[PDB]
DNA sequence: TCAATATCCACCTGCAGATTCTACCAAAAGTGTATTTGGAAACTGCTCCATCAAAAGGCATGTTCAGCTGAATTCAGCTGAACATGCCTTTTGATGGAGCAGTTTCCAAATACACTTTTGGTAGAATCTGCAGGTGGATATTGAT
DNA sequence: ATCAATATCCACCTGCAGATTCTACCAAAAGTGTATTTGGAAACTGCTCCATCAAAAGGCATGTTCAGCTGAATTCAGCTGAACATGCCTTTTGATGGAGCAGTTTCCAAATACACTTTTGGTAGAATCTGCAGGTGGATATTGA
């Protein structure tokens, strides 16, 4: 009848995922999101399977990168919890906004 | 007739580099040494990365270099990291790194 | 479909990014960013597709779009 | 049909630094991207360099200045030597 | 004395068309030339790349058009594309 | 021979179609350059310099000046979402910045 | 009394003033000296077109001003109003000028 | 024919000048340590631009750095400057 | 420190998806020729860069002083983590048909050439004028009382 | 809820530095009559992309505790802003010598354009072999006590 304290398992996951390289977003859901968006620029499109993978890789490398800068912004404000405000500042300094 | 690579003492295709410069619309004419020089530069950088990725593999008890290994060699090298700072290596993940303030104790 | 991108999957991404604690509002915030990222890239790719007069988006179209957006990717033809 | 890549060359160079090591396909793909990218970067800069100086030919001098402007400190030095070493050897015998 | 070309003459014409009353300092004209040279570079560059990705050895108004859609944001693109096309169909009407 | 008509007037343009055509050929962009390419490009450039001169001219008027200077160009650009993005990584000499003070800094 | 503006009032007066103007804020000669020094350490016996020095000053000031905007956002984000070295460092790290 | 020795010119970027730049950048309050970090940051910025500019000067086999050298040097660094194009 | 629960870490092991080999044709790359021509000397005509002299006032420097801001200390209401529970959407193949990249095979239209002939542009000159820089009255704004 | 102390906002001048218009010579568009090449066009031909199916089985969606983090409140030492006195050194003008950019020609050494001859690299089956993914057993790291 035991539990790990808040954050212990979090650190454990940081360690696991920083060690691996597998894509972290489920494939099907992603392929579905991709085609939906594309459908708005041109209808009835077909995608090489590798084109969808390239997209998922870029997209996941971008988010992982964005979460690093966001973590830094949150720590800057003496917090340990990231918030929309942190993603906002990071994207602002990066000049994405 | 011996290849320009062997003559330049390279493993990289001087002939191909020359054809690629001529057809890439970079300039109207291309000197004979430019393909040689360029090919040497490309070979050297290629050896630099393979050398470090080979090491990264060995430090992993692996003999086949994979994407993760190329990522560890690059991000763990100040100069290579700067050169590829805006490049993303598919299937290479990220360097293990946890901000101090996030550790327990 | 954006909701297909789930909380736990966003948690994982966050984790690889070294994030320990996550506020509840981050999930919806993340999908918005994810969506702007994909729209900007896909749009650029489909433009390379339509130009090559194809109906199939190729890995190269994506690689060329990414390069344009300053997100150069290695491993798919360049 | 046919698709030319730098694979055999990357592989040859691999054996000279790590005779014992092999390289997965996905990794070979990454090395190709690497070589194409650096090629474009150097060629592109040599292109501008010649244009700024109103020259119609890209010589080894443009490739070298390009390397200096593109690669970080030590990488530039070593790349520069390898380059002039290869051109030198090529111009002799 | 190797004469140095510029877009000043045309920037000035266009200026008179939109603001008949208004003038432009030489520094501001300096900035306008940089702007025109920059956009030309970006468009031709992208056009160059585009033609190359499709084994095409020639850059046509079609390459310039896709370059424009890729480089300019929303509305600015829509309008530039109209003017571009309008100029081409007119030019071809001899 | 026949009347000498500039390609610009043939295209209904102010910008130099001939000049732009030579720049394409001599810029090493491609082996060959189509006829409509320099016409289409000269028009896009002209449209863009007309869009920012329209806006700059207004800033000039707003500041009660009849002569456009660099600051006027900055205002027109940074105040226009689209031009600001197009030139988001460009710096206009002697243009300064937009007046903008964060709310939190104002007297409470 | 004499009269004394409260701390912050003059600073705000200065922001409005400098954001209104476009002139360079660093003195010419000192800046020209800094350029010649740094240059000299790279290659000797160099000369500079007057334009070149001015192009450099225009670029440096546009860059510092822009860096201070970002730095200012970082301070505020930490619920402060005083920019500190750590803010400038956070901005450059996120701008990728040096992770 | 000896010009004096150039030393410590970074101190030519005075406290007042940095305060003004922060002002234009909209900064209201400035920590006492900002001034040394700023000079450090400016130093790095300048060197990279001057280094690249001087590289273009030498490739052109000139002894004079022109405004164009700086313009190309800035463009290389994604810091494009309008107004000195020639 | 005990003691238990759930995590990691190792050393072996065996099948299987990739890898590394092995066996052949065409584009590419290397040659031997004939022409071309870019841009490296060899001057030298003039920009404009480095320096010096001198005077003057805008501004940097260095202080005093105290307002109010950053930083340290509490505190407790909630948010976000850890988990056990229950369930359906993603993953994994295998089949099959079809859409559609890649090609081959034309050729009429569109480009590049060569060179002559015809002006639009650009380098000053000369002529014309915003507005920088000054200067006093509103009009406010700020801050003490 | 004034007032007094200052800072800011404006409209009125008007000669100087620049901007705009006037003049001429080319460098370079525009015209024309060939010579070449590109790439749009049907017709096919596989390659690989969607569907359609099924299971299973993770992996995700829900609720329940409650640990411990964030944000609100207070307190105050002393940092950093505002105001001043001083007088340094950047600015502003002018003038001069001369380093070194261009601007011209003159001419190979080196690159392009060709026509062939020979070799190498991309393919499409062969012939292994590096670890992924489990197993088991042995300390670890956490946590509640
Ligand atoms: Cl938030
Ligand atoms: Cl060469
Ligand atoms: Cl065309
Ligand atoms: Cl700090
Ligand atoms: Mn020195
Ligand atoms: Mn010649
Ligand atoms: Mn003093
Ligand atoms: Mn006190
Ligand atoms: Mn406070
Ligand atoms: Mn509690
Ligand atoms: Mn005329
Ligand atoms: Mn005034
Ligand atoms: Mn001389
Ligand atoms: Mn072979
Ligand atoms: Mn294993």
């Amino acid at each position: 009848p035991h539990r790990y304290r808040p954050g212990t398992v979090a650190l454990r996951e940081i360690r696991r995922y920083q060690k691996s390289t597998e894509l972290l977003i489920r494939k099907l859901p992603f392929q579905r999101l991709v085609r939906e968006i594309a459908q708005d620029f041109k209808t009835d499109l077909r995608f090489q399977s590798s084109a969808v993978m390239a997209l998922q890789e870029a997209c996941e490398a971008y988010l992982v990168g964005l979460f690093e800068d966001t973590n830094l912004c949150a720590i800057h404000a003496k917090r340990v919890t990231i918030m929309p405000k942190d993603i906002q500042l990071a994207r602002r300094i990066r000049g994405e906004r | 007739a011996k290849t320009r690579s062997s003559r330049a003492g390279l493993q990289f295709p001087v002939g191909r580099v020359h054809r690629l410069l001529r057809k890439g619309n970079y300039s109207e004419r291309v000197g004979a040494g430019a393909p040689v020089y360029l090919a040497a530069v490309l070979e050297y950088l290629t050896a630099e990365i393979l050398e470090l990725a080979g090491n990264a593999a060995r430090d992993n008890k692996k003999t086949r270099i994979i994407p993760r290994h190329l990522q560890l060699a690059i991000r763990n090298d100040e100069e290579l990291n700067k050169l590829l700072g805006r490049v993303t290596i598919a299937q290479g993940g990220v360097l293990p790194n946890i901000q101090a303030v996030l550790l327990p104790k | 479909n954006i909701q297909g991108i789930t909380k736990p999957a966003i948690r994982r991404l966050a984790r690889r990014g070294g994030v320990k604690r996550i506020s509840g509002l981050i999930y919806e915030e993340t999908r918005g960013v994810l969506k702007v990222f994909l729209e900007n890239v896909i749009r650029d790719a489909v433009t390379y597709t339509e130009h090559a007069q194809r109906k199939t988006v190729t890995a190269m179209d994506v690689v060329y779009a990414l390069k344009r957006q300053g997100r150069t990717l290695y491993g798919f033809g360049g | 049909s046919r698709k030319e890549s730098y694979s055999i060359y990357v592989y040859k160079v691999l054996k000279q630094v790590h005779p014992d090591t092999g390289i997965s396909s996905k990794a070979m793909g990454i090395m190709n991207s690497f070589v194409n990218d650096i090629f474009e970067r150097i060629a592109g800069e040599a292109s501008r360099l010649a244009h700024y100086n109103k020259r119609s030919t890209i010589t080894s001098r443009e490739i070298q200045t390009a390397v200096r402007l593109l690669l970080p400190g030590e990488l530039a030095k070593h790349a520069v030597s390898e380059g002039t070493k290869a051109v030198t050897k090529y111009t002799s015998a």
